[PDB]
């Protein structure tokens, strides 16, 4: 209902303005809350697959932010096993009322393009990351064509 | 209507306030106010506003002022709570969570200045209310701050939390009551349903909630870790990790749509109008809807919402300016 | 059934709640009386940590018995 | 106009009383509910004490007010 009356506003902007990287907005017509969307990352080594993200929006919105999960396996230190990017900007502690979704995208994709090991999850990854730039590009490079998503065509 | 009040019996909601003042020590309505005031800051404070007192055994300068409830009629011990923030939207200015212009509308005491619609109000509480998310000052109390990103923008004003209501505003009490003791200096008790506050030696480390008929009833907690009683220790603890300094992040864009002055300056012909009787243009200087005619043919007192002649239910629904 | 759930520093509380209900269920619950998130808090029990989707009768817990909540306060 | 006498451990009476009423009715009537005598009840109003000649006129309370009952202990 309020989130309804928060999202139908975005939800034509940002299709119609477009974010260009973030392409194939899956969103509902009843379910309005889930959005789902294909990140197109362009900076190496995740410009070789494609990423798709589904963004789970509350009941309770916007004062407390959704979970951006990940319907995809990414070789990426912030990012664990299941579904959950860490992303500074959806956080409760810190938060604020008038956040532009958008903007979370470009946190998140920003956030997918550079990597950041300073505040990550995964210890091995953020480890390699820091230590073998050359070894965490090879296995990003196998893992992404075997297990994320195909390049789009445009 | 500029008053807004709450009022128990039997509205439960934010009603119209029909504002009057009274003697101090006598207690009447029978005042002869200096200046008739401009903003909540005279009213909501004890002994700003003073002048003199008819009924003639009654040496009292200072005055009172009591807000009623202004829909259904009232009697003496009727006092309903005024809502010093909220006024109407007469501005037409947006909330800052949604883009929507809702009446009326909530101001937080923040320097910028801060609105909001009333839906809004009620979920922003709760929310921080569920989660354990306001600001808790020794003097004040346990309140919220300004939405956007505001320091030291608390409101002054418990009794503004009971439009969230009997049910929340109740548990915003226990919520509260239970923020004090920590910042004072004590522990809630873990047995199931007691909560007790007791203060044994330092040296004993096995406490017990004991009392008899209230307070104390069976139960022998360990000090440090709140089990039932033991000799030796419990397992580590976690690591903790400090925030210390936070920037709030505030949005630029939508901290200026949600400006109670302007955000898009809607309101620009709010400065002289024309008269009546007189047909004259006189100037509005500050808060007073109460505007006196100024000329040497006229004078005559007219209120500047209205238009018509300044009587008492222009005084007492809109004095000033909200 | 009544249960007590402990805290790092030391505020021990009890909840009400069955076998059949869930962690995600008793997470709402203490959120309600305790004030935290959900996202932030980390249920163990035995050497265990308990799941959202997993239940008090799968890791098989009766009356009278501790919950070692975990906090999360770097919540990111 | 109904008044919540929140006692500091959980349990809370709901008692019928005016502002015309004073403390040592209330303390007669909670003693009707309860079961408790005048001398051994405290009641306070957020800090401030309530006292057997005052009452709820002086002190200033509402219908929906929370007042707190503190209980004295004798013989230790
Ligand atoms: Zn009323
Ligand atoms: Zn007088
Ligand atoms: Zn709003
Ligand atoms: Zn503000
Ligand atoms: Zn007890
Ligand atoms: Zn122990
Ligand atoms: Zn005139
Ligand atoms: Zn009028």
């Amino acid at each position: 209902m309020a989130a309804s009356r928060r999202l139908m506003k975005e939800l034509e902007e940002i299709r119609k303005s477009g974010m260009k990287n973030f392409r194939n907005i899956q969103v509902d017509e009843a379910n309005l809350l889930t959005w789902q969307g294909l990140i197109v990352p362009d900076n190496p080594p995740y410009d070789k697959g494609a990423f798709r993200i589904e963004i789970n929006f509350p009941a309770e919105y916007p004062f407390k932010p959704p979970k951006i999960t990940f319907k995809t396996k990414i070789y990426h230190p912030n990012i664990d096993e299941k579904g959950q990017v860490k992303l500074p900007v959806i956080s409760a502690e810190n938060w604020k009322p008038a956040t532009k979704t958008d903007q979370v995208i470009q946190s998140l994709i920003a956030l997918v393009n550079d990597p950041q090991p300073e505040h990550p999850l995964r210890a091995d990854l953020a480890e390699e990351y820091s230590k073998d730039r050359k070894k965490f590009s090879k296995n990003a490079e196998e893992f992404t064509k075997k297990y994320g998503e195909k390049r789009p065509v445009d | 209507n500029s008053f807004y009040v709450y009022c128990k019996g039997p509205c439960q909601r934010v009603q119209p306030g029909k504002l009057r003042v009274q003697c101090s020590t006598c207690r009447q309505a029978t005042l002869t106010l200096t200046q008739g005031p401009s903003c909540w800051d005279d009213v909501l404070i004890p002994n700003r506003m003073s002048g003199e007192c008819q009924s003639p055994h009654c040496p009292g300068t200072s005055a009172e002022f009591f807000f009623k409830c202004g829909a259904h009629p009232t009697s003496d011990k009727e006092t309903s709570v005024a809502l010093h923030l909220i006024a109407t939207n007469s501005r037409n200015i947006t909330c800052i969570t949604c883009t929507d212009v809702r009446s009326p509308v909530l101001v937080f005491q923040c320097n910028s200045r801060h609105v909001i619609c009333l839906d809004c109000f009620h979920l922003y509480c709760v929310t921080r209310l569920n989660d354990r998310q306001f600001v808790h000052d020794p003097q004040l109390g346990y309140s919220l701050p300004c939405v956007a990103g505001c320091p030291n923008s608390l409101i002054k004003e418990l009794h503004h939390f009971r439009i969230l209501g009997e049910e929340q505003y109740n548990r915003y009490q226990q919520y509260g009551a239970e923020e004090c003791v920590l910042q004072m200096g004590g522990v809630l008790c873990p047995r199931p349903g007691c909560g007790a506050g007791l203060l044994p030696e330092p040296d004993c480390r096995k406490v017990t909630c004991e009392g008899g008929n209230g307070l104390g009833c069976g139960f022998a907690f360990c000090r440090e870790c709140k089990e039932a009683y033991h000799e030796g220790e419990c397992s580590a603890v976690f690591e903790a990790s400090g925030t210390t300094t936070q920037a709030y992040r505030v949005d630029e864009r939508a901290a200026e749509q949600a400006r109670w002055e302007a955000a898009s300056k809607e309101t620009i012909k709010k400065t002289t109008k024309p008269c009546p009787r007189c047909h004259v243009p006189v100037e509005k200087n500050g808060g007073c809807m109460h505007m006196k005619c100024p000329q040497p043919q006229c004078r005559l007192e007219w209120c500047w919402n209205c238009g018509c002649e300044w009587n008492r239910v222009c005084m007492g629904d809109h004095w000033f300016d909200v | 059934m009544q249960i007590f759930v402990k805290t790092l520093t030391g505020k021990t509380i009890t909840l009400e709640v069955e076998p059949s209900d869930t962690i995600e269920n008793v997470k709402a619950k203490i959120q309600d009386k305790e004030g935290i998130p959900p996202d932030q808090q980390r249920l163990i029990f035995a050497g265990k940590q308990l799941e959202d989707g997993r239940t008090l009768s799968d890791y098989n817990i009766q009356k009278e018995s501790t919950l070692h909540l975990v906090l999360r306060l770097r919540g990111g």
